[PDB]
């Protein structure tokens, strides 16, 4: 995964998006959607899907949301107040610590 | 016949009755596009994206707003009816006395 | 308030104060009818008296 200061982006298109698959990545600590229900995604169709990925501290996960401020929200990764999409996060202490 | 034909405005009070009713209904239709605080003016685009506890909040905004639009139409349509009733009473009086 | 919520309270103020304007116009429409009737009577009396 990329550092938060230089987060990565992948473009998703021309595919069938099955959202039931990713519920088995973890205990699945955070999953919050804006403008759409987590359970209606399977019934919708989108024109463009982008996946932004990075690693932060657990206490910084709350900054990855519309209207939020702080070191991550302001200097590393900013979302628009009109953001539509879903934020997914899970604990990776078993992989990303030494 | 000449004074009626040479002056298109001669009957410009019967035409006003027609014009006022026509624009009153056009006004109602054009107000369906208003959101009244909702994420969308389209009812089926709310229930398809949000869950019940959220969709109802958005849908209630559209219902309240549109009820006011209809109430305004009825109130003004009722005031206008009184104006016509008054002129009808005059017309009947003149039929009798003239 | 954050934008997503700030616009909600603003929307509430708009509809509230907008309804107020509406009450004003409605009452003036009714009041106007009363004045017109008086004006019509005054005109009639001018012609006949």
């Amino acid at each position: 995964f990329a550092s938060v200061y230089a987060w990565n982006r992948k473009r998703i298109s021309n595919c069938v998006a099955d959202y039931s698959v990713l519920y088995n990545l973890a205990p699945f600590f955070t999953f919050k959607c804006y403008g759409v229900s987590p359970t209606k995604l399977n019934d919708l169709c989108f024109t463009n899907v982008y996946a932004d990925s990075f690693v932060i501290r657990g206490d910084e996960v709350r900054q990855i949301a519309p209207g939020q401020t702080g070191n991550i929200a302001d200097y590393n990764y900013k979302l628009p107040d009109d953001f539509t999409g879903c934020v997914i996060a899970w604990n990776s202490n078993k992989l990303d610590s030494k | 016949q000449d004074s009626l034909s040479s002056t298109p405005s001669a009957l410009g009070k019967l035409q006003d009755v027609v014009n006022h009713n026509a624009q009153a209904l056009n006004t109602l239709v054009k107000q369906l596009s208003s959101k009244f605080g909702a994420i969308s003016s389209v009812l089926n685009d709310i229930f398809s994206r949000l869950d019940k506890p959220e969709a109802e909040v958005q849908i209630d905004r559209l219902i309240t707003g549109r009820l006011q639009s209809l109430q305004t139409y009825v109130t003004q349509q009722l005031i206008r009816a009184a104006e016509i009733r008054a002129s009808a009473n005059l017309a009947a009086t003149k039929m009798s006395e003239c």
